[PDB]
């Protein structure tokens, strides 16, 4: 039987307590595997976000995936590597209709406007084995998306057309597919591999999606020349941008001119969740999201400057934090706080207390003591989670010398009433949790403390009848004796600066 | 005729356009350019009328 309750209603939040580190991942893990409706686990920040990419594989089977930030600042100039890209809409497809699973998105990309489906699903197609389409209609097609020809194709957004065989890699899918158009139609959809170049089984159907985040065009260039000339202004350069992509080129930092490709406000993506969706937040959003928002605003004013290449207001391509919590507030959200929450309804401190320290040191002659006196005066089940197979035989002698052989169990539910059980995983801090007695003992947890030290006081002896006692009373131009240099004549006080 | 034949409006775009004139390149940035004119008369060590 669980322990609380899912909740499901407009903005209504579950508060979770008493968790600490690597607890947060096999909480959310039962949520995957309990609620029926897409997970999205909405981090404080990115660089924790890819630590729980790791640690809820370890605790669950269920399908889970990042949206990939670009990984740049805002309002930065680069461009974000469009391979990023070829992952980053292709969770946009998925978004819309996903039952079950996790997704990771940090609160960075959380408040980024995004494209319109508009855009997206008018600019994606199928291709099955039945169409009469023809085959540089359909190379003139993938024109209009926008890819690009290459008759080496390795990467992502590249095609080659050959007489009638016809080559492509759709940014949505992640393996390439051959074609071999005849009678201006398609009759194959073969899988080839990057290194093998040969079919490696036939599909009937398979979906494409355009260039990149936004349409590429004549017509979108026109629109982007309007609203430019409406907000901006214009100055004839060859490194400005408006005249840059006037001769047809994308500059690096384009993907910051989100909002003028499109003609509309862009979504704030909320619409791409489901209707049945839950939120799950860990630490507290209203000081990250609020700390990223005045580092844009920081970052813009100094550079909403140079006009060659000037910027937009972030009041259109970044939410504002009033506005993110106030469209949270149709999605059930459910907070996991490593804090003692006092009381109230919707609110359940569920016992994931901390461990002893089982720190192991060689300099006592036992090494695993705090670790064989806790393990045998333990009344419940105990695992250790090694991280990799080989780090597993780092376990077996350790355990060894206090004659510890451990289970390899693959679920946590696979613990038993009490015994000593080994799974693989990446979680760092094990914890223990009252409601059922669990241990759990990570790598970090019996190899926890950096030391730095190397020696002190030698010659220290300050008894010696030579250390003069530190009198004050010395004559001037008695031999004196400094540890460090060497000995000399005593000359006096003196007052320096 | 030097305010209508000036293309700028107002002090930090005009301490933009100085940094572009003293560095070609170098796409300039608020404090860039308000530190490049500061240290450019009004720094003791940098500037020195005996």
């Amino acid at each position: 039987q669980y322990r609380y309750t899912l909740p499901v209603k407009a903005g209504e939040q579950r508060l979770l307590g008493e968790l600490t580190g690597a607890a947060c991942a096999t909480l959310v893990a039962e949520i995957a595997e309990r609620h029926a409706g897409p997970v999205v686990l909405i981090a404080p920040d990115m660089q924790n976000a890819l630590r729980l990419h790791d640690e809820i594989s370890q605790f669950t089977d269920q399908m889970v995936m990042n949206l990939a930030d670009w990984e740049t600042l805002p309002y930065d100039s680069f461009s974000p590597h469009q391979d990023i890209i070829s992952s980053r809409l292709s969770t946009l497809y998925q978004l819309p209709t996903m039952q079950r699973g996790v997704l990771i998105v940090p609160v960075n990309t959380l408040m980024q406007r995004v494209c319109p489906h508009s855009f997206l699903h008018g600019h994606a197609l199928v291709m099955k084995k039945g169409q009469r389409l023809s085959r540089d209609a359909l190379r003139t097609q993938l024109d209009s998306a926008g890819y690009r020809h290459v008759d080496q194709v390795m990467e992502h957004g590249e095609y080659a057309t050959r007489g009638a065989l016809l080559d492509l890699f759709p940014m949505g899918s992640e393996l390439p597919y051959r074609l071999d158009f005849f009678d201006d139609e398609i009759d194959s959809l073969r899988v080839f591999d990057v290194d093998s170049q040969r079919t490696l089984e036939e599909v009937e159907a398979i979906n494409l999606l355009p260039a990149h985040e936004f349409p590429t065009d004549k017509a979108a260039i026109e629109l982007f020349r309007s609203q430019w000339r409406d907000t901006f202004e214009v100055k004839r350069d060859p490194e400005h941008i408006y005249q840059q992509v006037s001769k047809g080129t994308l500059p690096a930092g384009i993907e910051y001119w989100q909002p003028l490709f499109f003609s509309e406000p862009l979504p704030p993506l909320f619409s791409y969740f489901p209707a049945n969706t839950l939120l799950v937040n860990t630490g507290d959003l209203e000081t990250s999201a609020e700390r990223f928002q005045a580092d844009t605003l920081a970052r813009f004013e100094n550079r909403g400057v140079d006009p060659m290449r000037p910027l937009l207001p972030p009041q259109s391509l970044w939410l504002r934090v009033d506005e993110l919590f106030s469209e949270l507030k149709n999605w059930p959200r459910v907070q996991l706080k490593t804090e003692h929450l006092p009381t109230k309804a919707a609110n359940a401190n569920l016992g994931f207390q901390k461990l002893p320290d089982l720190a192991v040191q060689a300099q006592q002659k036992a090494p695993l003591d705090a670790l064989r006196k806790f393990l045998e005066t333990f009344d419940g089940p105990v695992v250790f989670s090694v991280e990799s197979e080989g780090r597993r035989e780092a376990l077996g002698e350790l355990l060894a010398r206090i004659k510890i052989a451990p289970q390899r169990i693959m679920r946590l539910d696979e613990a038993s009433d009490r015994g000593r059980y080994l799974m693989i995983g990446a979680a760092e801090h094990g914890f223990v949790d009252t409601v059922r007695n669990l241990a759990l003992i990570c790598e970090s947890d019996l190899l926890g403390e950096r030391v730095a030290r190397r020696r002190q006081d030698s010659r220290r002896t300050i008894n010696p009848d030579t250390l003069i006692r530190n009198l004050a009373e010395l004559h001037i131009g008695q031999p004196v004796v400094h540890l460090e240099h060497g000995v000399g004549r005593y000359a006096g006080m003196t007052t320096l600066e | 005729e030097t305010l209508r034949v000036d293309p700028t409006n107002d002090r930090l775009s005009a301490l933009v356009e100085i940094y572009r004139m003293m560095r070609p390149g170098e796409p300039p940035t608020r404090e860039a350019a308000e530190s490049l004119f500061e240290n450019l008369f009004f720094s003791e060590d940098r500037y020195d009328l005996s």
